[PDB]
């Protein structure tokens, strides 16, 4: 699988190795070498969604991402990221935090 | 806030509340606002 890997507070009992969450799929595992239970999330995710004034009026575009954080919103990252062509510029065209 | 003698005080908006709104849309929303839209985009919680 691919995700973050954090240190996993879940307590966890010692005949137990595996944790699901509702769905079934995995969410916490201890390490193979030293038990470390480990919580697993996906990776940073997030709809984006495009503002035209209109392809007649003018070319510049709006681009908001859907439910993300403004400061955990990744811009550095072009190289891994979906929609990588994307450099959506930076901080410097000011950014707003929207609901 | 006078008229004619009647009382609009429970549906009229309610300066004091942060959200100005009714007494009587203060009730209604306390109720039925079992589930909302989280509006967890941090999602620091988890993890
Ligand atoms: C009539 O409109 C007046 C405003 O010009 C209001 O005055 C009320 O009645 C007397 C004088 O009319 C005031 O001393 C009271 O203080 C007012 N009532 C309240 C609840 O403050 C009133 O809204 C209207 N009704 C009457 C009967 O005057
Ligand atoms: C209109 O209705 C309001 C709200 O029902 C009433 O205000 C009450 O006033 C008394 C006397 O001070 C208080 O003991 C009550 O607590 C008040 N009601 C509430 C819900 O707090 C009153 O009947 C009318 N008030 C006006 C200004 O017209
Ligand atoms: C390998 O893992 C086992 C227990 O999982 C234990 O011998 C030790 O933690 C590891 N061995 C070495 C040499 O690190
Ligand atoms: C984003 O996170 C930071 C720090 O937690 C802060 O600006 C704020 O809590 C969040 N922004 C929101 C909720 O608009």
């Amino acid at each position: 699988g691919t995700g973050v890997l954090t240190e996993s507070n879940k307590k966890f009992l010692p005949f137990q190795q595996f944790g699901r969450d509702i769905a079934d799929t995995t969410d916490a595992v201890r390490d193979p070498q030293t038990l470390e239970i480990l919580d697993i999330t996906p990776c940073s995710f997030g709809g984006v969604s495009v503002i035209t004034p209109g392809t007649n009026t003018s070319n510049q575009v709006a681009v908001l991402y859907q439910g993300v954080n403004c400061t955990e919103v990744p811009v550095a990252i072009h190289a891994d990221q979906l929609t990588p062509t994307w450099r959506v510029y930076s901080t410097g065209s000011n950014v707003f935090q929207t609901r | 806030k006078y008229f004619g003698g009647f009382n609009f005080s429970q549906i009229l908006p309610d300066p004091s509340k942060p959200s100005k709104r009714s007494p009587i849309e203060d009730l209604l929303f306390n109720k039925v606002t079992l589930a909302d839209a989280g509006f967890i985009k941090q999602y620091g919680d988890c993890l």
